RNA sequence: CCGGGCACUCUAACGGGACUGCCCGCGAAAGCGGGAGGAAGGAGGGGACGACGUCUGGUCAGCAUGGCCCUUACGGCCUGGGCGACACACGUGCUACAAUGCCCACUACAAAGCGAUGCCACCCGGCAACGGGGAGCUAAUCGCAAAAAGGUGGGCCCAGUUCGGAUUGGGGUCUGCAACCCGACCCCAUGAAGCCGGAAUCGCUAGUAAUCGCGGAUCAGCCAUGCCGCGGUGAAUACG
RNA sequence: CGCGGGGUGGAGCAGCCUGGUAGCUCGUCGGGCUCAUAACCCGAAGGUCGUCGGUUCAAAUCCGGCCCCCGCAACCA
RNA sequence: UUCAUG
């Protein structure tokens, strides 16, 4: 789905573009898990938001092609 | 004479008989067959072994197909299966991934129903 | 090695909403009597003070085999819950018109007691019987 | 679970709509808004003249907005001035020209919306309830009417229990389409609940 | 949550997929129709009443 | 139906044939809704008699219904302890029924894979008198006649 | 049959359009 | 499609027509059995219609409402999640388990509908969903729209199969700020369970059952196989 | 204190043959029936076969021996 | 004609 859209959300850009200044700092703490990985901005781990808490996922190269809301499950019992 | 993999199909007819192969269905089965150019619907007892070569060409040399597709499906399986995205969690344990409902049905994914359930 | 109680009159009074296996702390002795059967729940429930539930107003008895080493019988007993469970029924109180009120004190795998807390709503099973003639009739004649 | 509402099952036939007026899928929504709100504002601040229905109508920017009262002296006013303020109010929920006719009925007895409302202010005013339904049929009867039905409903007298009394005098043919029963329905508001009145007022036949 | 969501359905300056429409004169937002506009309870006891002009008790 | 008779529905004339059996062995054979098919089934079966044995293509069929028109059937009624299951004569008008609805489930069981040829070799076998559907006449006419025995329940 | 996605009555069923059910 | 034009089918008003009306048999009368004519029969077939009241039936979560309770929160706003979870059980349906069946092509045959920020004809592009132009429609006038089952003649050949289409991977298009929880479709792989079903049970007495599609509602999309309607083909039986 | 006899599904029991092939009733779980529980009907499932060591290719089966349970004796003085 | 109870 969705051919017309980088689908990046004007926050979470904004502070992994802003975090990939020389290198930085680790902490993100978003909320929107609807935004995707940010395709060649891979490294930071953020925190994204199940609903009860923030789940620090470490995003690798093998997901990049994905949303942040596959990293944070938002259920017990897997 | 087979095709790919080892996968032989006989008495047949071509055009269904590629099916047989994994990674051909029907519609590939359609296409690439007057596609290389071969009426597809002779039976492969009687398929001349020129044509058979002359499809074999195409079978393997154009998209990958049982052993080269197979294991990168089962490999992107193990990708997903990663540190836990949604759809290889659920992998993972074998329940379903595109939106099934899970509450009664879904006993294609599950089982052999485990009834150890119920109240008094 | 108690089998399962019986909150008889609870269980045949108030309609459970749901349950909870709940926890109880016995306050030092009052355990033997417990696991030979002797509870009557009749008049207690299990009552919150502002930040945690007390099983009020429960009867068990002190055990023989202290001699003075008795406990007033009939007390509040420090129920345990979860804490995110215990502000949720603390709020439910105000919520919905609840009583909570137990089912049974049941064992488990740790040689443990667990009291079986479930919720009221009171079950109102209680016929307001249909009036006789002799006040029909006079409310009648107020009618008239 | 039982006897459809007398007046939507005459609808069609034998009773007009009270409020008639046409457009179709863009402004039916719109229209209704205000034939609502145009009635909300009437029957909350109109019923002490005891507004019956407010047949509303528009042909083309010209709100008709007939109502039918039994004592029109608190709805037009001495010389009429309540009648003005009540159009320039009417005027500014909508804008158009709303011309506001009251008419009054031939006899504030056979009309079950104002019976009804009558029981009501009887129950709210604190009266005797079989006696209050007692006494309309029988004022409806002397007014001159086939047949009455005033069901009170529920709360009854203060009770707790809430049974429905009732009383007739007279044919009530509710199933037959051709009667013509006039219905009325009015709440009360009194203390010990909501006591719904109703009131079917059987006239001529055919 | 009623009297909020009945100025919800009337405040939008936000995204434009959240104009759900709500009853007119209860406050139900289940049935509404993208006719009258009334849901339908409001549908029936208006037309049982004969507010809604053309409405009829349908048998065919 | 409990209080009137309740009859029948009047059939149709065939076209090619103008009987009233062969619509009802048409009506038997349709499968939901399908009567330019099961009639067309049927032409086809008796082009297949016709192509088979040198006969009417009605005849065959007439003769097969015929010698497999049950007389004796069995009912059952609670008598009292054990259900019996009592015998009794048929009337006609339900001997039809029963045996046009034989046919149809002997000629769909028979092991031929085809439909027109399924009921081409029923028609010949029951004609015949060594079809599936034959058998079952003398099936139930052998639990009948020789459940005899409680017949004084005429009901 | 119909729940089947690939055919003409199995596209029926689910009413849209494709390769195996076009437009004219 | 018009040039001539409305004959009709139709449309939707207004009317008529069917009432034991006729005649016979039975019958105290009501009425019943039959016949004739009629298009129709003995409530012509269906709707709407549901009495006094019961279940202290259901709904304070459609609304209105007495009472009690919350009033820097049990109110209010938002972001995100959930309402979709799953060891199992149940209810209602859908497709299936095939050759009367399935697949491709081609040609027919409906009513009911619904649409100015909508329906989108007809092109171009893309296998396709759809995308870019844009005709017509303020709609018996244009559109959705294809009707499907049927029929035509080509395939399959009793095979877990060209039955089945669940599942899973991949490529995508639309809506929407947003499809990961959780949308719909498209395409290509995948091809499982399932070979007519236990004990039990349900539905149906005529255009009914069965089978087949179509429309609408709500609606951005949609969960739709549901619901509400529409027609196509169209039975068996009711001894009692 | 010494003989001999058992140990097998939640319980009560068949058993298991030189060892390889394990069940019966009730109970259980799910369904069906019923307004609902009974009863009845349908689907399965459940056991380290007293622990332990022994020869055996392999033990529940055969050989010991140890712990609980049963039946016996414990007499002459 | 079987068949126990709320
Ligand atoms: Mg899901
Ligand atoms: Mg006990
Ligand atoms: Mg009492
Ligand atoms: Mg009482
Ligand atoms: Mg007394
Ligand atoms: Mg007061
Ligand atoms: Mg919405
Ligand atoms: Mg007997
Ligand atoms: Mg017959
Ligand atoms: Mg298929
Ligand atoms: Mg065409
Ligand atoms: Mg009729
Ligand atoms: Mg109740
Ligand atoms: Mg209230
Ligand atoms: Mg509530
Ligand atoms: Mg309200
Ligand atoms: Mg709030
Ligand atoms: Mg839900
Ligand atoms: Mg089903
Ligand atoms: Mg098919
Ligand atoms: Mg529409
Ligand atoms: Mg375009
Ligand atoms: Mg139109
Ligand atoms: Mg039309
Ligand atoms: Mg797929
Ligand atoms: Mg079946
Ligand atoms: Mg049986
Ligand atoms: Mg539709
Ligand atoms: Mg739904
Ligand atoms: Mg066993
Ligand atoms: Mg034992
Ligand atoms: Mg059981
Ligand atoms: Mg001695
Ligand atoms: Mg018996
Ligand atoms: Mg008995
Ligand atoms: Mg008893
Ligand atoms: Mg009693
Ligand atoms: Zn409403």
């Amino acid at each position: 789905s969705l051919k017309k859209g980088v689908f990046v959300d004007d926050h979470l850009l904004e502070k992994v573009l802003e975090l990939n200044a020389k290198g930085e700092k680790r902490l993100i703490k978003t909320w929107s898990r609807r935004s995707t990985i940010v395709p060649e901005m891979v490294g930071h781990t953020i925190a994204v938001y199940n609903g009860k808490q923030h789940v620090p996922v470490y995003i690798t190269e093998n997901m990049v092609g994905h949303k942040l809301g596959e990293f944070a499950p938002t259920r017990t019992y897997r | 004479a087979r095709i790919a993999g080892v996968e032989i199909p006989r008495n047949k007819r071509v055009d269904v008989a590629l099916t047989y192969i994994y990674g051909i269905g029907k519609a590939r089965a359609k296409e690439a067959l007057e596609k290389t150019g071969i009426n597809p619907a002779t039976r492969v007892k009687d398929l001349t072994e020129a044509e058979v070569v002359r499809l074999r060409e195409y079978v393997e040399n154009t998209w990958k197909l049982e052993g080269e597709l197979r294991a990168e499906v089962a490999a992107n399986i193990k990708r997903l299966m990663d540190i836990g995205c949604y759809r290889g969690l659920r992998h993972r344990r074998g329940l379903p991934v595109r939106g099934q409902r899970t509450r009664t049905n879904a006993r294609t994914r599950k089982g052999p129903r485990k009834t150890v359930a119920g109240k008094k | 090695m108690a089998p399962v109680l019986e909150n008889r009159r609870a269980r045949h009074d108030y309609e459970i909403l749901e349950t909870y296996e709940a926890g109880i702390a016995l306050k030092g002795t009052e355990v033997k009597s417990l696991r030979a059967g002797k509870v009557d729940f009749t008049g207690s429930f299990a009552r919150f003070e502002d930040g945690e539930l007390y099983l009020e107003n429960l009867y068990i008895a002190p055990y023989e085999k202290g001699s003075y080493a008795n406990v007033d019988p009939r007390r509040k007993r420090k129920l345990l819950l979860h804490k995110h469970e215990l502000r949720r029924l603390l709020g439910k109180v105000e919520q919905k018109g609840l009583t909570l009120v137990p089912l049974k004190i049941y064992f488990n795998e740790r040689g443990y007691a667990k009291v079986l807390l479930g919720l009221a709503r009171g079950k109102k099973a209680y016929e307001k019987r249909r009036e006789d003639k002799k006040e029909a009739v006079r409310r009648a004649l107020e009618e008239l | 679970g039982n006897k459809i509402h007398p007046i939507g099952f005459r609808l069609g036939i034998t009773r007009d709509w009270e409020s008639r007026w046409y457009a179709g899928k863009k402004q039916y929504r719109h229209l209704l808004l205000e034939d609502q709100r145009i009635r909300g504002l009437l029957e909350k601040e109109l019923y002490s003249a005891g507004l019956a229905r407010v047949d509303i109508e528009r042909a083309a920017d010209n709100v008709a907005v007939t109502v039918h009262v039994a004592k029109p002296g608190v709805v037009i006013g001495r010389g009429g001035e309540r009648i003005r303020v009540l159009r320039e109010e009417l005027a500014k929920l909508t804008g158009k020209n709303v011309a506001l006719n009251v008419q009054e009925v031939q006899n504030p007895n056979l009309s079950a919306p104002l019976v009804a409302q009558r029981v009501a202010e009887q129950i709210e005013r604190r009266f005797a309830v079989r006696r209050a339904i007692k006494q309309a049929v029988q004022r409806v009867m002397e007014s001159g009417a086939k047949g009455a039905k005033v069901i009170v409903s529920g709360r009854i007298g203060g009770a707790e229990q809430a049974r429905t009394e009732w009383a007739a005098q007279g044919r009530v043919p509710l199933h037959t389409l051709r009667a013509n029963i006039d219905y009325g329905f009015a709440l009360a508001r009194t203390t010990y609940g909501v006591l719904g009145v109703k009131a079917y007022i059987f006239l001529g036949e055919v | 949550a009623r009297k909020a969501l009945i100025e919800k359905a009337k405040r939008t300056p936000k995204f434009k997929v959240r104009a759900y429409t709500r009853c007119v004169r209860c406050g139900r937002a289940r049935s509404v129709y993208r006719f009258f506009g009334l849901c339908r309870i409001c549908l029936r006891e208006l037309a049982h009443k004969g507010q809604l002009p053309g409405v009829r008790k349908a048998s065919w | 139906a409990r209080r009137r008779r309740a009859e029948v529905r009047q059939l149709q004339p065939d076209l090619v044939y103008g009987d009233v059996l062969v619509t009802a062995f048409i009506n038997k054979i349709m499968r939901d809704g399908k009567k330019n098919l099961a009639a067309r089934i049927f032409y086809d079966a008796c082009k297949i008699i016709q192509e088979k044995t040198g006969q009417e293509p009605l005849k065959v069929f007439k003769q097969a219904v015929e010698n497999v028109k049950p007389r004796m059937e069995v009912r059952s009624r609670r008598v009292g302890g054990a259900n019996y299951q009592v015998p009794m004569e048929v009337s006609p008008r339900r001997q039809q029924s029963l045996a046009l609805r034989w046919l149809v489930q002997a000629a769909n069981q028979r092991p031929e894979r085809r439909a027109a040829v399924r009921i081409a070799h029923e028609l010949m076998d029951a004609a015949e008198g060594k079809g599936g559907a034959v058998k079952k006449k003398e099936d139930v006419e052998r639990m009948a006649e020789a459940n005899r025995a409680y017949a004084h329940y005429r009901w | 049959g119909k729940g089947d996605r690939r055919t003409r009555r199995g596209k029926i069923w689910r009413g849209t359009y494709g390769k195996y059910r076009p437009r004219k």
